């Protein structure tokens, strides 16, 4: 064949830290279908937002929003435990169906997105050019968010361990841990990945007795 | 391994 229908830009969702995670790559022939299992960002999360995006940028905010829906009724559980199946299905008419199903509860929500939605030909070309021109910056942002997500999880897991230990943790140790947690919390708001990793290292240096507990 | 979703 000399011609066929494609989806002209990557399609995906916003994930933890404001990144776009792709489900369907740009120039994939249609009809097409792809599913991926996701989970919760924090402990006791009973709802997730499925924010549908079109584009090639690593920052979710830089892509074209196609729509969004919430999936509620998730049984509150530790982060990473729920299995949320997200499915992207584009029919032969270019109509996009996006669904999210929580495997444990069976709860499901879906949205239909019209073929005319999204970016036009000129906006597509500009999206591709802008993604190429900002390739190093988008990769640096992606690396920052991955370090931020680990730091955020370290903040929660350490705070949980401190309350669990209580009296078992000596005063000198708890003091140092709390001081390192504040320094880590501050670094996480910044955009220097090495500064966050360094605060994570400093926290590990004062958490040795908390780890034995 | 699975990627994570926020609650908005």
């Amino acid at each position: 064949v000399l011609l066929l229908d494609v989806t002209p830009l990557s399609l995906g969702i916003e994930t933890m830290g404001g990144v776009m995670t792709t489900l369907i790559a740009k120039n994939t022939t249609i009809p097409t279908k792809h599913s991926q299992v996701f989970s919760t960002a924090e402990d006791n999360q009973s709802a997730v937002t499925i924010h549908v995006l079109q584009g090639e940028r690593k920052r979710a905010a830089d892509n074209k929003s196609l729509g969004q829906f919430n999936l509620d009724g998730i049984n509150p559980a530790p982060r990473g435990m729920p299995q949320i199946e997200v499915t992207f299905d584009i029919d032969a008419d270019g109509i996009l169906h996006v669904s999210a199903k929580d495997k444990n509860s069976g709860k499901e929500q879906k949205i239909t997105i019209k073929a005319s939605s999204g970016l036009n030909e000129d906006e597509i070309q500009k999206m591709v050019r802008d993604a190429e021109a900002n390739a190093e910056a988008d990769r640096k942002f992606e690396e920052l968010v991955q370090t931020r997500n680990q730091g955020d999880h370290l903040l929660h897991s350490t705070r949980k361990q401190v309350e669990e230990a209580g009296d078992k943790l000596p005063a000198d140790d708890k003091t140092a841990i709390e001081s390192a947690l504040t320094a880590l919390e501050t670094a996480l708001k910044g955009e220097d990945k090495a500064a966050i990793e360094a605060k994570m290292q400093e926290l590990a240096q004062v958490s040795q007795k908390l780890m034995e507990i | 391994r699975p990627i994570l979703l926020p609650w908005r």
